[PDB]
């Protein structure tokens, strides 16, 4: 992917703010929330009966941890996304067969999450710069599929 | 297909959100032709920068078009008829942008109601706005 | 949403296919696994080698659900009851699914009817199975 | 994208029996019949009307068959598909700005279209390594959007 200087910007200045032991759980939780199918990849990590069991499972938390610390590094390295996520694409789609589109929907998460904790802060040039980065690790998690 | 709790959920979204309707209406669309540079095609007419009148007008119209769905819920169908025709026989949009717009709309209230949009919330307001989008796309020719 | 010359179209496809309906419903099942090597993983308990009697035998249960849907088309949603329950709620099928066995199920067609295949049948068909995945995805909990 | 030898083989077997004059623009034309919002691209064909009216247009078929020689060429170099497909992708994407998904659709009606032209040929088999290419080809046409 390639962000523009500004586009860059915009991404490392709120991402710095971002409290890695929290955001990530809450995306994948609301995942799971928002697109119920996706527990069929997660009957292993207990009560996911209700949103408040779900946002409050330790083991969504601890998942959503991981799962933000792939974002994080693809940030570290957007000019070159593939060659980052190849392992995280093999897992997910040769292991898992993780239905497609999947990865586009948590991104989507992902960003509402960003919107929900900065609020006015998350500009709509701010988020443009986001739904590049998510669309980058999406294609490039899925490139198993391509 | 939108449960009693969905309906509870999302009437009460819209209550929060008030007046501030139509203003939140045009920061949707905003940020759609910023995210979805291609949903910009479908406004050639329009001037898109920040602070468009021709935005901030359409994105009123939008919001009334939405609370119009809510204030009949049980039959959008019907209510959403004229909408359907014009977006679908007219004005060929094609049904992603409706998904692209959808969540631009979820953001926008994401970054104004931190209190309202909980996960029961998010997930009611995202099957509104997909029942919504379902009826828009309905009459294809 | 299925115009009265959709219903004309689908109904003389449906025709066509007659008794071949099973026998086609288990091709475009296989065509899927074999085209999108996730859908698999919702029929893990099933053999899915070429002549799968187990294959061959689910492929006549989703041709009588199509029937069913067609035979019943201005009021599918109730039709379809208790088949968006179980895809939605126990199965947990995702939406994309239903786009990926639609096209199966017509490349199928396009396969054994030359003749009925043409440009309107084609569109007919392809809104009548996006009609039926519509009502198949509205039971989502 | 990366066909093994018997899925190279099949795609090839019957690509090289295509009426590359008349595939084209049954593909190109059945889309713009099964999804109508595609003719917003095309209002320069003239006479979209009706599908016999779309199917017959003169325009349509020899729009057709340049997409179709876009198909073969992929074909040509699938172990490269991003090199080749640069150029229509910047027209495709920076000037056209042709929806997102719209690639794919026009994909899958190709995969109609051989259908329906082969019949019993057209093995589940030989579909699956035609959704490859399609896939390879429909990604790397949305290079722009990555
Ligand atoms: C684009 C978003 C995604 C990212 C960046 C991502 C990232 C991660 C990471 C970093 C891991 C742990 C890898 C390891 O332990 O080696 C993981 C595991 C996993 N992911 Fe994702 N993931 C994504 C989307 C998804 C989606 C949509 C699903 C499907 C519902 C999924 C299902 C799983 C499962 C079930 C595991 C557990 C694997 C295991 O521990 O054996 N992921 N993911
Ligand atoms: C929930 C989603 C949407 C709602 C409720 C909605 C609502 C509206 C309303 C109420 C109008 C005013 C029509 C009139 O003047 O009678 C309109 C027109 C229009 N809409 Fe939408 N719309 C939605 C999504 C979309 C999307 C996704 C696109 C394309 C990306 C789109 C493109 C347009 C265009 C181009 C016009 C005509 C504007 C003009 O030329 O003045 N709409 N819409
Ligand atoms: C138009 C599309 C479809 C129709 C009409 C349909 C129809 C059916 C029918 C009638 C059954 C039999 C249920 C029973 O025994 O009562 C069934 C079960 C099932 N379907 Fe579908 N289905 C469709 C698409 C899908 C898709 C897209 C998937 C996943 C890729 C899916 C996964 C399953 C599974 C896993 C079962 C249970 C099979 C078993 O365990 O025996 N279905 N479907
Ligand atoms: C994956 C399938 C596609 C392929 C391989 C493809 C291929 C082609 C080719 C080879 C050209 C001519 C390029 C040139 O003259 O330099 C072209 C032009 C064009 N394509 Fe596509 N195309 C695809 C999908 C689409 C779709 C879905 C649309 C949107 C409805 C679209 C809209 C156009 C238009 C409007 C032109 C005319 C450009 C011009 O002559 O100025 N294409 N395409």
């Amino acid at each position: 992917v390639h962000l523009t200087p500004e586009e860059k910007s915009a991404v490392t200045a709120l991402w710095g703010k971002v409290n890695v032991d929290e955001v990530g759980g809450e995306a994948l939780g609301r995942l799971l929330v928002v697109y119920p199918w996706t527990q069929r990849f997660f009957e292993s990590f207990g009560d996911l009966s209700t949103p408040d069991a779900v946002m409050g499972n330790p083991k969504v938390k601890a998942h959503g941890k991981k799962v933000l610390g792939a974002f994080s590094d693809g940030l570290a390295h957007l000019d070159n996304l593939k060659g980052t996520f190849a392992t995280l694409s093999e897992l997910h789609c040769d292991k898992l067969h993780v239905d497609p589109e999947n990865f586009r929907l948590l991104g989507n998460v992902l960003v509402c999450v960003l919107a929900h904790h900065f609020g006015k802060e998350f500009t709509p040039p701010v988020q443009a710069a986001y739904q590049k980065v998510v669309a980058g690790v999406a294609n490039a998690l899925a490139h198993k599929y391509h | 297909v939108l449960s009693p709790a969905d309906k509870t959920n999302v009437k009460a979204a819209w209550g929060k959100v008030g007046a501030h309707a139509g203003e939140y209406g045009a920061e949707a669309l905003e940020r759609m032709f910023l995210s979805f540079p291609t949903t910009k095609t479908y406004f050639p007419h329009f001037d898109l920068s920040h602070g468009s009148a021709q935005v901030k007008g359409h994105g009123k119209k939008v919001a009334d078009a939405l609370t119009n769905a809510v204030a009949h819920v049980d039959d959008m169908p019907n209510a959403l008829s004229a909408l359907s025709d014009l977006h679908a026989h007219k004005l060929r949009v094609a049904p992603v942008n409706f998904k692209l717009l959808s969540h631009c709309l979820l953001v926008t209230l994401a970054a104004h109601l931190p209190a309202e949009f909980t996960p029961a919330v998010h997930a009611s307001l995202d099957k509104f706005l997909a029942s919504v989008s379902t009826v828009l796309t309905s009459k294809y020719r």
